[PDB]
């Protein structure tokens, strides 16, 4: 289990996210929007949801793992609709 | 005949004298005191503005007491409680719960000066401030104290401070910094200029009001009361923060204000905005949060800062600005974990409601109407499941209050995380991780609920946990206030 | 779900409904639910380490503190009829006894006693309200605070009367310095050291039992016996009746504070080794006592009789206590 | 310390001697002390069951105005009279101009006892009763001042006495009866005993208890606290009689009561019972005028009576019955007649309310049901000059209200006539001829509003000069309470 | 239509706002609306003739008595404020001297003074009570008859001072009498029957001008000179502080008296013909109060100077009202 | 003129009523039922109104006049339906 802090995008809270260090910039997205897409954000079918570090702005690779990103437990991500 | 007050008040604080047996700085140790290099020659001229003596106070007092103890008798059995407005009533279970002991804990940040201010005045002024605190602490437990019966969540009027539960640690974090744990002179600044001064003062004011236009005469007789002790006591910060500019430390006590105004707003965003914009009848709304703040706070503040040769703090623009959306992202967490509180949240999010917010809030709908529009659409479609959280939101390591901010079209949350001495810190805005970094001693191990649950300090390490954890079961669990009543306006 | 009760959780399991005292005294601080870090902040703060050092790691001990229940009960509202009916005594005697004047009757050599002895009290006055509201700000219990809270009060209230009476004195004998020279005679009046040695001492234990027994066991007994006893009954004797009521209206307010802590130390007397504990402080503070008591009663008329029954009635509050 | 109060009341009133530079007569003159050849020794037995001191009292009374003065000026701005049911504040408006100065009048009633009183404990009770009313009169003139801004009629509560308006002349008919022109023993008989203790200490208490269900607390407040006052001197009418009667004056004992009984019964009758069967709104009328009368008033008289040694009075059985008519006779006559009273009457006579009359009152609708059968039916057509008189109906000459009675079916009006002295005179019961002919000395040259009509003392000689002569002008003159909102609900 | 005032229809046309007094305490009497009948009975009944010539027919006139208003303006409200704080003064006195046994010191001469000066005056001061509450119920009008009101308080206050002190006195000298001999002092004690027949001839002049005159302007200003004033002075001299405290207590309520007496005769004079009608009471009613004021203050210690004191002192009241 | 009082039938309050001395019991009653009947007391045109004296019950001629019936001024008077 690896801790993060997730910024949503179109929510109003950044969150608690329990998720694996196998898991991928993907998978990780998936868990994120669990705890905010139907409860306060739209769905939008028509796109994709990245991974980006919300400090120095880092865009992940979506098949990148939790191990490889680095990243400090509890470091803060930026969970983004895009293409 | 008796003398004139004035013939003889100066006598009564002329009580410095030169330490012989024992040494000044252990008389008044500086941790304690504050006198910060400033003599007791030079603290010696603290002139409260609002003079009092004994007998003057024992007979006043006497009869505030007889006013309002005869007011709340006389209107006992009537019961209003049970009538009122669920807004209301949740307003006062959460004023009680968050504040009751705090008044109490008050007077010891008053017996605090008392002790070791080396200012004669500021000494016996913080000796009848004492008192004041007292009165409050007991009085705001014999009035919730008739409605024991009715709810377990008045209970929490003595109770909530006692818990963990995530606004009680909040006002704990705010309260110790601000009075419990800080030097005389410190405590006169941050809590009766800053913070008393500041904002209680005129919010009581305002919170009479209110209670008068929800009928709740008992209430705001309580808090009318009170507002008249505060107004006399609130004084002491201005004479400490003269000397301390008109001495060689402008700094220090410019830190100190910036500091206290920016915590107590904090702590002020989410437990009076969200109320006034959200739990008040939309009928009975004189102005919004914002209005209030401009109108009654802000221009105040600015007033003091100049009279006293200070400035307005940095964060002062970021602080105007944001008084069109911190209290309606605390509102929306508080709300949304409902649960983890001991009150019933009021949505206000009505149609009537809605519009209210968008004349007030020009944007609202289009950022923080989004984030209900899912919420009223699950509700409609029989999915109250994904209204109530599964998870714990961030909470910011300064405040104790989650990270939020600006959502839908508009998105704007960010967090000023910061990493020091090898662990990750979070902070709801940047003046929040300033307060951290001017003086990291004081907040360094101290760690946040959602610090403690990633510890494995919370067991089970779940929701139903994490509640009892909190001290919360169902029964005082929050709920929506109207038990979604508003839901119905929309098909 | 939680069904309601009918007194406070924490009261909840008493046999008789709580008073109105139990309702808004009883278990308010929360600074002791956690005796590792009192404050919700960094525990290694300054005021993180006082408490924990002058509170929780004091040698007089008990389980539950906030089970002591002041004997006289008192809470704001009664505190503040009790004594508004007391100073409507008091100021009434101020006023009355000004219109048939009787501070033009007072000889010459007892308004001189009046300001070696008596005016200089408003800084040992001050000094007991320092003492008393310290107690208030480090005792483990918001029982035993409150105590210490209304006992401050009517410290302040012995300096005021203090206060309003030289101004009096000042306007009828302006060439004695009235008002001008107390602060000299209490810091340099070989009458006066004693007591004032013993109150700066008395003042830095910031053990909070050390600090019970130094203020309230040892100085006040000695201040009360010296100060309200011997000064007033001498005063009776020599036509001040002001002085003479004045003292014994006050000394009200020490017979109260007298039956709080008589009742904190029975309580402390539960467990074993407190009364060894409370007898070494004393053992320690007495001797200080009865060196202030010595050089201020000796230096009044008829001295030696002053010393022996202030020390005799001092110690006598102690030993109705079981020491 | 402070003696036992016990230990040394019974000096209060050690305080008769034996004149010698006057006579006892001259010191006691018969006709204001009323000592009745019983002995000055006699009248010492005289033995208060309520005792009181002067420093109790002062510090008592002290706090009972301190709290219901704090509960008036707490709800003073939230002005609830302005929204209150107008039966209510009819209630209020009848009252305070009916009682305010007679409560006043009251204290000289109690001075009367004070200074003429053969009985020591008697005199000091007196002083203390008299003080109870100089504050029942200040306090009842206080309050209504609040409202002297919305409606002429408050000023009534200060000016009604002062008028010759005929419920004013009714009010002074019995008070100077009872109380002004008696003698010292008479007063404590007729009025503390016969009309306090009997009466008002209980109706108070029902008052008390309407203005809460109207919501009206500062009014609550204000008869509570009076309540209290009257409770206390209402006592010294009881040792008087056992006096009266352990001696050779049962007889005379027993026709004072049995007056003062009879006429504090017409008064209620006209003052009370129509408040409670009509005013009251539906839903807040605990119980009836009459079940209201032998609950609390009726079983206490017997009970009293009793305990004294003193029979039921003659009328008695006709007294039961009448609980059945009287009143309704009286609200009829108050309601059609109500341009002549200073109060807005309400009809209180709808459908639901009609049913509320029938069930608590069997046979209403076959007799008083028919009269108000008639008014309604010309309100729904259009002829609301045929619901207002244009006569004036006959004066009782005792009482001086209308004499009246069951109507319709049932129809059993009569009027017990008397010729005496070349005059013919009118009663409306058999009682109230009775209370003139045991002493008409003290009634025979008085004059009613019909008697001084009739002798051309009203002019001009019509409706609109018996208006101006009673000092109403439009703006005070009473309508429909409710507007005629009740009509509605018949066609 | 009429419409809605600002204040009582009576009180309108005033510049200014009616304060509480003037809303509560006038024009209220009713009796006066109508001269020929009063009461609204028989004008032929017995109280119908007395309030027509005592109260209506008295020769000191005004055309408008309802324009008195109490230069103290007291209503109940306030007059309740102002005594339980006086009273707390006085109780706190009997309590504290009690405390520190007051009466144990005092002579055998005095206490024999006490029985035959002091604790008779219950008599004397029931019998003001009577008096005043006499001209309660015969004043032309309800500012007048309130001022009388409070004065009966004041006087029913006395005589309970002096019955609350007469048993302590029984208690710590139970063979004096004290208790038990005041009506037989009272009634046959020389010194004591000046005053009797004083007032009890007062007690029978029924016109309003005469009662007001005999008993506030001639009898009590000699009663409250002799037995406050006088024997008061006495007791400060004596040793006994708290008679003489008392005294002084008692005093303020005497000057108050006279304050709203001295506004009634003012109000009196601005109508020709009332000072001569006054004159002429007091001139008729002055030879019984020297003669009371001769026999109780020459039976007192330095007796003679006590009856030229009183005698002027007593004098000195209505001469600064213009007599 | 001359006054009287009526009680009249059905009705709940007697009232004075000014007549004339001239009028005959039939006149009276007439005056009399102007204060009453529609006022609050149904018609009855099925029957006659009577005068009778209150006091002993006497029963008047319908075509004698208040001077004959002698009557004393204030004489109180019932109003009856009758035949
Ligand atoms: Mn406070
Ligand atoms: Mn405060
Ligand atoms: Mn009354
Ligand atoms: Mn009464």
């Amino acid at each position: 289990t690896f801790p993060i802090m997730s910024n949503f995008e179109r929510d109003f809270v950044i969150q608690l996210v329990p998720v694996d260090t196998e898991d991928t910039m993907d998978q990780v997205a998936e868990k994120c929007a669990y705890h905010s897409i139907n409860r306060r954000v739209h769905p939008q079918p028509e796109k994709i949801l990245r991974v980006r570090r919300h400090e120095d702005g880092t865009l992940f690779p979506r098949g990148m793992i939790v191990s490889d990103a680095g990243l400090r437990p509890t470091e803060t991500l930026d969970i983004i609709f895009m293409d | 005949s008796m003398l004139k007050r004035e013939d003889w008040y100066d006598l009564t604080r002329t009580t410095n004298w030169t330490p012989k047996y024992v040494t000044e700085n252990e008389l008044f140790p500086e941790e304690m005191s504050g006198a910060r290099g400033i003599s007791m020659e030079a603290w010696e001229k603290y002139d409260e503005p609002y003079k009092i003596t004994y007998p003057e106070y024992v007979s006043i007092q006497r009869e505030k007491d007889s006013g309002a103890y005869s007011i709340k008798a006389a209107l006992e059995r009537d019961g209003f409680v049970d009538r009122a407005d669920p807004g209301w009533v949740s307003t006062m279970q959460l004023h009680f719960g968050a504040i009751a002991l705090e008044e109490y804990a008050a007077s010891t940040a008053e017996a605090r000066m008392a002790r070791f201010a080396k200012a004669p005045g500021n000494r016996n002024m913080a000796t009848f401030g004492m008192m004041d605190e007292n009165r409050h602490g007991q009085i705001q437990l014999y009035f919730p104290y008739a409605n024991v019966k009715r709810s377990r969540k008045w209970d929490w009027a003595h109770k909530a401070i006692h818990t963990n539960e995530w606004a009680a640690i909040a006002a704990r974090s705010f309260f110790d910094d601000m009075m419990m744990t800080r030097d005389s002179v410190a405590v006169s600044i941050m809590l009766t200029f800053a913070f008393e001064t500041g904002f209680t003062n005129m919010q009581f004011l305002g919170l009479a009001a209110d209670a008068a236009e929800a009928g709740d005469h008992t209430f705001a007789s309580l808090i009318s009361s009170i507002q008249t002790d505060e107004s006399r006591h609130a004084q002491q910060g201005g004479p400490s923060l003269k000397i301390l500019v008109e001495n060689g430390k402008k700094d220090e006590a410019q830190q100190m204000v910036d500091v206290a105004i920016w915590r107590s707003w904090k702590l002020f965003s989410v437990l009076t905005g969200p109320i006034m914009d959200y739990y008040t009848p939309l009928e009975s709304r004189n102005q919004s949060f914002k209005e209030f703040m401009l109108e009654w706070i802000v221009a105040q503040f600015e007033r003091q800062l100049l009279d006293l040769g200070l400035d307005k703090p940095w964060y002062w623009d970021q602080f105007m600005q944001d008084l069109d959306e911190t209290h309606h992202g605390m509102h929306l967490g508080v709300w949304y974990w409902r649960p983890t509180v001991w009150w019933d949240p009021a949505a206000g999010v009505s149609p009537e409601e809605r519009e209210w917010l968008e004349e007030k809030y020009p944007g609202w709908n289009d950022t923080w109407g989004q984030c209900w529009d899912v919420i009223t659409d699950n509700l409609v479609n029989g999915k109250p499941e994904l209204t109530v959280p599964e998870t714990l939101p961030t909470i910011c390591n300064m405040c104790n209050l989650p990270i939020a901010h600006t959502p839908g079209n508009k998105w704007n949350v960010k967090d000023y995380q910061l990493e020091y001495e090898g662990r990750l810190y979070h902070f709801g805005s940047e003046a929040d991780r300033w307060c951290f970094q001017i003086d990291p001693e004081r907040y360094k191990n101290h760690t946040n609920l959602v610090d403690r649950f990633l510890k494995g300090e919370i067991q089970p390490a779940d929701l139903a946990g994490a509640l009892m954890y909190m001290s919360l079961e169902p029964g005082v669990m929050g709920d929506d206030a109207h038990d979604y009543e508003w839901v119905k306006a929309y098909q | 779900a939680l069904k309601p009760l009918k007194t406070w959780s924490h009261l909840a399991g008493n046999r008789r409904r709580p008073s109105e005292y139990e309702v808004v005294s009883t278990n308010l601080h929360y600074f002791t639910d956690n005796p590792e870090r009192p404050w919700e902040l960094d525990s290694n703060l300054p005021m993180q380490t006082w408490y924990k050092k002058y509170c929780f790691d004091s040698p007089l001990k008990h389980d539950d503190w906030n089970a002591f229940r002041d004997p006289d009960q008192l809470v704001y509202r009664t505190y503040n009829l009790l004594q508004d009916g007391q100073e409507s005594y008091v100021q009434g005697l101020f006023d009355q006894l000004n219109d048939r004047g009787h501070d033009q009757m007072l000889t010459r050599e007892w308004v001189e006693t009046l300001a070696r002895f008596y005016t200089p009290a408003r800084y040992l006055f001050h000094a007991l309200q320092m003492g008393s509201v310290y107690i208030h700000q480090i005792a483990p219990a918001s029982t035993i605070t409150n105590c210490a809270t209304y006992e401050t009060a009517d410290h302040l209230r012995w300096l005021t009367h203090t206060a309003y009476r030289t101004r009096e004195l000042a306007n009828c004998y302006p060439d004695v310095g009235f008002g001008k020279r107390e602060r000299d005679v209490w810091e340099n009046d070989p009458a006066w050291q004693g007591f004032r040695e013993l109150i700066e001492k008395a003042l830095i234990a910031w053990d909070w039992g050390e600090a019970f027994t130094a203020i309230n066991l040892v100085t006040k007994p000695a201040v009360e016996e010296a100060l309200l006893q011997q000064l007033g009954s001498l005063a009776q004797s020599e036509g001040d009746t002001l002085l003479g009521l004045l003292a014994q209206a006050q000394k009200r307010d020490a017979e109260r504070h007298r039956r709080w802590s008589s009742a904190l130390v029975k309580m402390a007397l539960e467990k074993e080794g407190n009364r060894e504990v409370l007898q070494k402080w004393v053992a320690k503070w007495e001797p200080l006592a009865d060196k202030a008591i010595e050089a201020y009663c000796s230096a009044l008329p008829d001295g030696e009789n002053a010393i022996v029954e202030a020390k005799s009635a001092s110690r006598y509050v102690r030993q109705m206590m079981g020491l």
